[PDB]
């Protein structure tokens, strides 16, 4: 499944090679019969999850497509994994909405701050993925002060909501130098360049002093801003090496280079991406399958769910998708086998 | 008259240099204006309270050097206490997220001087405009 | 003339509600009560669904007794996340 996943985020990626939808479709229509004959759709999904995960940069997709796809899907799938993939292209659909009110709001009530351009993109909380409780990196100024006002202008309309603005994911521009080059950095690479900006001569501990930058995944930036750069060669340290502990002094060079003035540094997102639960998932294992054999309690659909969580002394251990793939898993033979078209007896006490 | 405590403070948020010896210096000027006088005695805090706010200043050197100006606070007489906590809190409500590990602490004072005083309401209020459990 | 200005940010947020539950509407007592009945007699926890409804579980449960809709949402009921 996760190579069907692959397949068709390559197909749908670059849509010039065969830009007809037919072709596409029959694709589609191959890859859906293939994983009908097949189970076990969550590893399917979350599969889907990381690969739209790692839909957050630029769409470089056809999106109709997605729809026609997804909606086939859910004709014969059902609810809940459908209707969250509904969620996710309703929740991108209104962030671009609620985008054009805010820059309609701006227009109308001119904000001087609000010259550098905005494009938040909101997502919700119980549906889409989530990483981590992610960091505190500082923002610069003018940044912290656009979304600030932004915060402001979302705390109006529909109140009853909070932003915790994330730092993981996000796509900037940066003018450098001397002929004036534009470079894309990604979050971290901003706040970085901010504190090299107002003084020269900035070693490591002194970023990390008042950057908050994060530990496990700052050694794929911090392995990404040299050690392999391309011919642009933006920025370099003196202490070329390849690995760079605590007191690694940082300088700022012109380091003109290239002519082009739209040197990005995208490509550390094409190298970045490389590279005890046994007693928690004994404990379930066993709770359940004690809970499926010991109950045996008068149920007709859902009383037994009801039942079986009531049994156990602390939550979140019941997990009631757990009982439902058993329960889904049980019908094998005698023992609950009953008629779905009325589940009225269900071995009643017995 | 008290312009020493002025111009010190003048010549030290012009100092172009920011070597880590700075903030030990800072503390210097903390240990010779601690003790002086009345009023004037308010105005050197005060003008020193609107130097630290300045986000040209080290966020980290001014959070600490706020932390042990408040420190000091609690010995002030309570008209003088409460209003330079209404002229901190003032200040930091634009900036809430560069000062959010000692706000807590100085509303917690000031609650605690209000309860000590009857004045419950203020209390009330200060610790509902608190931040804690929306803050990240 | 600032040495670099931010010209685009896209920002990503994660709304999510201030409150995420007060009161579990059988009982209009909260979800930490005994929802009632256990509170004159004494265990007693919260259950959740998918339209993220918390109720008492005795509460959800002699409602489910006799009928099998969400008494907030008036749609299919079922359990998930205890
Ligand atoms: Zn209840
Ligand atoms: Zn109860
Ligand atoms: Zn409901």
């Amino acid at each position: 499944p996760e190579y069907l996943s692959l397949f068709i985020d390559d197909k749908l990626k670059k849509g010039v090679k065969g830009l007809t939808e037919q072709e596409v479709e029959t694709i589609l229509d191959k890859a859906m019969v293939l994983f009908r004959f097949m189970q076990e759709k969550d590893v399917f999904e979350r599969y889907y999850k990381q690969h739209l995960a790692r839909l957050l940069t630029n769409k470089s997709v056809s999106d109709d497509s997605e729809k026609n796809m997804i909606s086939k899907l859910k004709t014969e799938c059902g609810c809940q994994f459908t209707s969250k993939l509904e969620g996710m292209f309703r929740d991108m659909s209104i962030s671009n909405t609620t985008m054009d009110e805010f820059r309609q709001h701006l227009q109308a009530t001119g904000v001087s701050l609000g010259g550098v351009d905005l494009t938040v993109r909101v997502l919700t909380t119980g549906y889409w993925p989530t990483q981590s409780a992610t960091p505190k990196c500082n923002i610069p100024p003018a940044p912290r002060h656009a979304f600030e006002i932004f915060r402001r202008f979302y705390l109006a309309k529909h109140s009853g909501r909070q932003l915790t603005l994330q730092h993981h994911m996000g796509s900037a521009d940066l003018n450098a130098t001397t002929r004036k080059h534009i470079l894309q950095v990604s979050t971290f690479q901003m706040t970085i360049l901010m504190l090299f900006n107002n003084r020269e001569k900035y070693t490591f501990e002194e970023i990390q002093q008042e950057t908050d930058i994060p530990e496990r995944e700052l050694v794929r930036a911090l392995q990404s801003l040299a050690c392999g750069k391309p011919t642009q060669r933006v920025l370099t340290k003196e202490p070329k090496s390849k690995e760079i502990e605590n007191g690694h002094i940082f300088t700022v060079n012109d380091q003109f280079t290239s002519k082009l003035h739209r040197v990005k540094i995208q490509t550390v997102a094409a190298k970045q991406g490389e590279s005890k639960v046994d007693d928690d998932r004994k404990h379930e294992i066993e709770a359940a399958i004690v809970r499926i054999m010991k109950s045996r309690k008068k149920m007709q659909h859902n009383v037994l769910v009801a039942e079986v969580t009531q049994q156990l002394k602390a939550r979140f251990l019941p997990s009631p998708v757990v009982i439902k793939k058993r329960i889904e898993g049980l019908i094998e033979r005698e023992y609950l086998a009953r008629t779905p078209e009325d589940r009225k007896v269900y071995t009643y006490v017995a | 008259m008290a312009a020493a405590v002025r111009q010190d403070l003048a010549q030290l948020m012009n100092s172009s240099g920011s070597h880590k010896d700075l903030a030990g210096k800072y503390r210097q000027i903390l240990e010779k204006a601690i003790q002086l006088s009345g009023a004037e005695q308010l105005e050197a805090l005060k003008a020193f309270v609107e130097a630290m706010v300045n986000e040209n200043v080290s966020l980290v050197i001014s959070r600490q050097l706020l932390t042990d100006f408040c420190t000091h606070l609690p010995n002030l007489p309570d008209s003088t206490a409460k209003e330079i906590y209404h002229f901190t809190l003032e200040k930091i409500q634009p900036r809430v997220i560069s000062f959010e590990e000692q706000v807590a602490s100085i509303r917690q004072h000031l609650a605690s001087i209000y309860e000590k005083e009857e004045d419950w309401r203020n209390a009330a209020q200060v610790l509902v405009g608190i931040p804690l459990e929306t803050g990240q | 003339k600032k040495r670099f200005e931010v010209k685009k940010w896209n920002a990503v947020a994660l709304w999510a509600w201030d409150i995420v539950v007060d009161n579990c509407a059988i009982c209009r007592n909260h979800i930490m009560d005994l929802c009632i009945e256990c509170q004159a007699n004494q265990e007693c926890t919260v259950a959740w669904g998918v339209c993220n409804h918390a109720f008492h579980f005795h509460c959800i449960s002699r409602w489910l007794k006799t009928r099998q809709v969400c008494p907030l949402d008036n749609r299919e009921w079922e359990f998930q996340k205890y």
